[PDB]
This record gives C-alpha cells, structure tokens and sequence, in this order.
RNA sequence: UGACGGAGCCAGCGAGUCUAACCUUGGCCGAGAGGUCUUGGUAAAAACUCCGUCGU
C-alpha cells in the first residue's frame, strides 16, 4: 500500500493496526517497506483489487 | 598485541601488563625475531634472490616475509609495523 | 498393417518415445537424423546400441524417436534406452526369440541401463 | 642532438634504492506571455 | 508564406532563444518545437509510426551527426554482414541488433541506458509493431526517440508468394539521409500537434522560420495525402516552444 | 633485487577508523554512520512502544 | 651476401611497436577498437602491420585524421542536507519521549 | 509501395530523392 | 578454467473480468467538475556446445 503514510517511521507506529478496504476486506499493517518511504506491506483475508481503497479508522 | 593503543608486547616495556595476561616475561622478546630478520635480509644471499623467510608466531600465526621488504632498522619502528601486520593481515609498499 | 512396436525410455524428466517398424534403416530423432543429435561430445553415447549389436540388424527397420523434457544429458540417456528397448521389442514380436535373447545379453553385458531404467529413488539413512 | 647531450647522459648513467644500513624514510516579451497565460486562468 | 513575413514569428523566436540562454532550467533544452492547434479533430488513432515531412530548403541533420540504432528481423547475420561491409553503410550505424537479442539483452534499467545513448532509432517495418513491448514505455511516450520504419530493400510482397530477403545498402543509406534532414510528425485524434522545426545554436532564425512554413505547407496541402494534408480545416493558432519552455504564440486565427 | 619500504601508520589503532585523504569524505562518512545508527535505534524504540 | 630490406609516441601517448596498429592505438584515451579501425582504413594503412613497421608519413596521416576528424567526415558519435535529516530525526526522537 | 500484411508501411515511409542516392 | 559478438539447443512448478509507476512543459473544450491531446526527466530459462576477435 502507498499514500497512507509519508515515511517508514510513521508506519512502524501503526504496525499491527487494523485496516479494511471499501469492499469490506479486513487486513493488517504487517511491515514497513524500506523503499520507497511510506510504503508498507499488508495482508488481507482475501485478494484485493487495484481499484480498491484501504482505510485505517482512527480517532 | 594488546591495547594499553595497541603495542607489541615486550619483555621489558610491558612487565606488569604481561603478568596480567599470565604469560612469563622470559618469553616475551620480539627483538630476537627483529635481530634475525635484519641479518637474514641484509645477507648477500637475499641480495642474490635465493632466500625467503617465514615466521611462525608462538600463538600459531604464520607470516610470509617477501625478500624485497626493507624492515625498519630501529626496534621501535619495527614494533609499530607488527601491530599493523597482525591486525590488517598484510602490509603494502 | 505394417508391423510396428512402441517403447519408452526415461531419465529424470526426459522421456523418449521410440517407434520401430519394418523399413530400410532410417533412424531419426525429433524428425532429424541421429547423426545430428547434440551435444556432439555425447553423440557416441546414443550410438552405443547401434554399434553394440551392429548396423546390420537396423538395415531392415525404421526407428523414429521423439524426446521431451529434461536436459541434454538426460535426453541422451532417454534416447539410448528407448532405442535399445525398441530394437529388443521388435525382434521379440516380429523376429525369432533367439535373436531377442542375443540382443538382451549384449545390452545387459555392456550396460544394463540400456534396458532397465536407472532411477535414483531416495533412501533415508 | 649535440655530442655533449650524450656525454651528460653517459655520465648520468654511471651515477644512476636503499643500500647498506639505510633506514626507511621517516615521517521581457516572454515574461509578458507567461503573465498573459496566468491572467487568463485567474480571470476564468 | 505569410507566417514568415509576419514579424510576430521572428520576435517570439528571438525571445525563445534568448531566454533559453538566460534561464538555467532550460540549459539542456536544445530542440525547437511548434504546437499547432487544428480547428477540428484529425480523427487518426496514434499508430506511433513517424510521418516524415519533407523540408526542402534546409536539412535538419545528417546521418553522421546522430547515434543511429538499427533493429532488424531475426536472423540479423545477413543485414549486419551486408551493412557492415558496404563502404556506404559501413560506418552509418552505431549498433545493429535483432529483436530477439534486444529483448533478451536489454531489460529494465538497461532500457534507460539504451534510451540515453542513441539519438535516433530505426527498425525494419516488419518488426516495428513488436518494439513497443520490447523498448518499453520510455521510448514510446513523448516522441523524442520514437522508432522510424525503414525498408531494407526495394523488394515487394505479393500475395501467395514469398518475399526474397535482400539488403540494399544504398537504399538504406538514402532512407536514413531523408529521415535525418526531414522532420517528422505523428498523427493523433486531437487538435494539438507537435513537430520539431529547429535545433538551437545550429539553425538561424530565418532557417527555422522557413522550416515552419515547409511544415505548414506540407501538412495543409491535400495533395500530399496520406503522409501530408492531415490538417483539414485550417490552423487556429501556432506556437513555438522548447521541451520545458511554454508556448509562445507565433500565429493566431 | 629491488628494495621497497613497508607502508604503515604509526600509533595504529584498529578500533579507530582508517585515515581518509579528504576531510569532507571522512566527515560525511562519519555522519552517514551516525544517521544509520540513530535511525535503527529509534525504529526499534517506536516498534517496542507500539507493541 | 648483401641483402637490405619498439616504442612510438602518438598524441602524447607511448604505444608498443609489437602490438598491431589498431589495438596499439586503442590504448590512446578516446580511441576505441572500431574508431581505431576506421582511422586505419582512412589512413590507408594495412591493418596487418605492426605499430613498429609504420612509416613516418602514415603516422602523420593518422595524426591528421585523429586531430581533424570532421574534415575527413568521421561520424560524430565516434568523436548539509544530511544535517537537516539528522536534526529532523533528533526532533522526532524528542517528540517520541 | 504497399504491403498487405503491414498497412502502416504506405504511410510514413521515408521519401527518397536523387539527392539522397547521390554520394556526398 | 577470461571479456565481446553471433549461432544451435534442452525443463518443471504457476492462470480470480484478475497484474499493477512517479514528477513536469503546454494546446483545446467545459459554468464548474473534469475530459482529451502534447511534452522532458526519473525509476523499473540459465548452465551448456560451436564459431570469430583481443589477450593473460
């Protein structure tokens, strides 16, 4: 995933956080990718599409 | 070699230190190895290119001495070179 | 119908199918003559059957070999195994059994792998 | 060229390496168009 | 010829050349482009096949000036051998490569290196449609290094018959000379069009103006179809610009 | 035989890093190491705090 | 009884006589194998000759080709931030605490 | 000059004139 | 027990209407939203066998 965070430092703060797609597919922030800054790896309960948008709910 | 900087252990310079390592100061003399290398390398046979020298350190380290080398004549400069050799594992011209 | 026989040779993933029939001594591998088999260094390997039993036996048959899978070496071994098995089977079916016995004896005396598959199945220890 | 040039080289050659007990050495219209293009955009 | 007579064209080119000298960001900009606003949609789908516009008065470049890459049908042994031996084409091409070898050897970052080294890319027409997959996106957006179709020999194809494979070195050299001296354009199904007309520090302002008129005449002349006469219904406006400078108008309807 | 002299650094300290001809080159190499150390430490700390 | 039939300096470069002319001139910076071959062909010097065998006029012609390529129509192609980053990292560290 | 297989040939084929063929 | 180029040729896994860049220069249309085109930079089977060249 991209555009959620600006740098890998921010991702580490949210590692393990709960996320979902518009379709309702639930996932998790697994690890921050070294290159480029802000990109990160996530695992979802089912395969997602490129058109989907992932959301992290926070308060 | 041992850090005090690292210095080639000597029988007279470092007696208290070598006591701490527990090794007897009778057999802590690299000057004898310095002495032989001077006469060997300066001998005419080496100048004829029929002699190469190896050194087996007591710890079990084997050193190859190229016939071309010109080791320093002063012992102090000799000691400074060995600490370089044992750590860097090689000396360049 | 023209008398014909079919045999398989196998080595790792390489599999060769040999069809041996009455003919005029035409040996082909993958639609080309056997002399063009590669690599050249191992070519005599695939010649080993032809030489061990003599070219006279092949003068009355046509052999067509089709090879798929594996690498160069395994393909060569598949070809030679298929050729030997095809010759033995043809002499079994459409020629006397005495010649079959002589062919089997020669191939087994030289190299048994020509007839029986060389399978290195794992064996735990 | 001259002989003397060869004599110097010959003498130099004889004179021509650590030896004995030697120790190792010690040590504006464009700006108008740009504005016009912008002015259209803000005006719109 | 009214465009050349109009002083508006000359002043804009003077402003453009001057400000490229002044502005550091435009230091790498070397080519001059004209942007043509056709009144109506051309209606031609972009085929990525360059269309040559003959510039009669002046020659933009010579083959000896540019890095030329030739992409040939597999096997390239006949074409490489014939071209490299013939004196006319012995030193014409920087590199001769086949499609299969090009695909195998150059991938990923190597494609960027190929893009920089070569100024012109030419390919046999038979293999032209394969190149977009091989060369990648970088060659095929922007039209700076878009490959040119060339024909190795004057032999023609007849249905139910097999073309004889031959390489005519003089013909290939003649085509390449035409490609370099004459500018090129690519049709697209929209009003805008970009055509190279001049090279900074090589062409004087009068020469660039003549090239523009040659471009306009060829593109508007219906007699030159299908290569020319694509601009139907007149030209609303014409601009001039470098790669990174903006459009300075030279003509408006 | 040709006679060459050994090359060595007096008061050599292997723990001490090698002398560099260019001061700017050493200074940036000094500092790229600092940035890597700091980046790795803070990343470890933020992860542990998050856990 | 009477029968009558190693190093050279070109463009401020020493070239061994034993090497072939093309690969001897390749040693010159800016001179490649293909470029040296073309220069030899223009100079009408037989490529099979060794660098030593070359005559004075041939060397002069090669020098003229190499210094003046365009006249002979030779093809053209032959011819502080880290401190800001570290300070930002330090600021982030302080914010974390 | 037309090739049925590749209709793209007839457009965008480099024009050749007597000046091009003549050696420089 | 090299580099360069060419040629020949050998696998088995793997198939969700699903598979996938970024930053710019400008034309036109559109009330806007935006749509289309143009433009430069950045990032992104092998072994094996044969032949030719250089040469350690």
């Amino acid at each position: 995933i991209k555009d959620m965070f600006s740098s890998a430092m921010e991702v580490a703060r949210f590692e393990g956080a709960q996320i979902k797609t518009v379709s309702g597919i639930r996932g998790e922030i697994k690890r921050a990718l070294s290159k480029p800054e802000g990109h990160y790896r996530a695992a979802f309960e089912d395969k997602i599409l490129m058109s989907d948008i992932v959301i992290l709910r926070s308060w | 070699t041992h850090k005090i900087k690292y210095v080639l252990l000597n029988c007279d310079d470092h007696q208290g230190l070598l006591k701490k390592m527990g090794r007897d100061i009778s057999e802590a003399r690299p000057d004898i190895t310095h002495q032989c290398l001077l006469t060997l390398l300066d001998s005419p046979i080496n100048k004829a290119g029929k002699l190469q020298v190896y050194i087996q350190t007591s710890r079990g380290i084997l050193i190859e001495v190229n016939p071309t080398v010109r080791i320093p004549r002063t012992f102090k400069r000799f000691s400074g070179l060995m600490v370089q050799l044992l750590h860097k594992l090689s000396i360049r011209s | 119908a023209v008398p014909s026989v079919q045999t398989f040779g196998k080595k790792k993933s390489a599999t060769a199918v040999a069809h041996v029939k009455a003919g005029k001594g035409l040996i082909k591998v993958n639609g080309s003559p056997i002399t063009l088999v590669e690599p050249e260094i191992l070519r005599f390997k695939v010649y080993e059957p032809l030489l061990l039993v003599g070219l006279d036996k092949f003068s009355n048959i046509d052999i067509r070999v089709r090879v798929t899978g594996g690498g160069h070496v395994s393909q060569v071994y598949a070809i030679r195994q298929a050729i030997a098995k095809g010759l033995v089977a043809y002499h079994q079916k459409y020629v006397d059994e005495q010649s079959k016995n002589e062919l089997k004896k020669a191939f087994t005396s030289y190299d048994r792998t020509l007839l029986i598959a060389d399978s290195r199945r794992p064996e735990p220890k | 060229r001259t002989l003397r040039f060869y004599t110097s080289k010959i003498d130099q050659q004889e004179n021509k390496r650590f030896k004995g007990d030697d120790d190792i050495p010690y040590k504006d219209y464009y700006q108008q168009v740009q504005r016009g293009k912008q002015d259209k955009k803000i005006s719109r | 010829n009214d465009i050349i007579k109009s002083g508006l064209a000359e002043k804009a080119l003077k402003a453009l050349i001057l400000q490229c000298e002044e502005n550091p960001s435009l230091k790498n900009d070397k080519d001059i482009h004209i942007i043509i606003n056709t009144g109506k949609k051309m209606g031609i789908n972009r085929d990525n096949i360059p269309r040559i516009i003959p510039l009669t008065k002046y020659k933009l470049f010579k083959p000896r000036d540019l890095n030329i890459l030739l992409i040939t049908k597999d096997p390239s042994a006949l074409y490489r051998e014939t071209l490299t031996k013939d004196e006319h084409t012995s030193e014409l091409f920087k590199e001769i490569i086949s499609v299969k070898n090009l695909r195998r050897r150059f991938k990923g970052s190597k494609l960027t290196q190929l893009y920089k080294d070569f100024d012109l890319v030419v390919a046999d027409y038979r293999v032209h449609h394969l190149l977009p997959e091989v060369l990648g996106s970088r060659f095929y957006h922007g039209s700076k290094k878009l490959p040119y179709m060339i024909r190795m020999s004057k032999e023609v194809k007849l249905k139910r018959q097999q073309m004889v494979e031959k390489c005519d070195p003089i013909y290939v050299r003649a085509q390449l000379r035409s490609i370099c001296k004459n500018t090129s354009y690519i049709p697209n199904n929209d009003n805008c069009l970009s055509v190279r007309v001049g090279y900074i520090q090589k062409h004087s302002i009068p020469e660039i103006l003549q090239n523009i008129q040659d471009t306009i005449n060829f593109l508007t002349d219906k007699s030159k179809r299908p290569q020319g006469g694509v601009i139907k219904g007149g030209i609303i406006s014409i601009f001039v610009k470098t790669s990174n400078s903006t459009s300075l108008p030279i003509y408006q309807f | 035989i040709p006679t060459h002299a050994p090359k060595y650094e007096e008061n050599f300290n292997p723990d001490k890093k090698s002398y560099d001809p260019d001061r700017t080159r050493s200074e940036i190499n000094k500092m790229k190491a600092q940035l890597k150390k700091e980046r790795k430490f803070t990343m470890k700390e933020i992860r542990k705090d998050a856990k | 009884s009477l029968v009558v039939q190693h190093i050279l300096r070109l463009l401020n470069t020493n070239v061994d006589g034993n090497i072939k002319i093309v690969y001897a001139l390749t040693t010159i910076k800016g001179v490649g194998r293909r470029y040296s071959n073309l220069v030899c062909k223009k100079a009408d010097v037989d490529l099979h000759k060794r660098a030593g065998e070359l005559t004075q006029e041939e060397l002069e012609r090669i020098v003229q080709i190499m210094q003046n390529p365009t006249h002979y129509k030779i093809p053209a192609w032959f011819l502080t931030l880290a401190n800001n980053v570290e300070s930002k990292l330090r600021d982030d560290l302080e914010r974390l605490k | 000059v037309k090739d049925h297989r590749y209709p793209g040939l007839t457009p965008g084929l480099a024009p050749v004139g007597l000046s091009d063929e003549e050696d420089s």
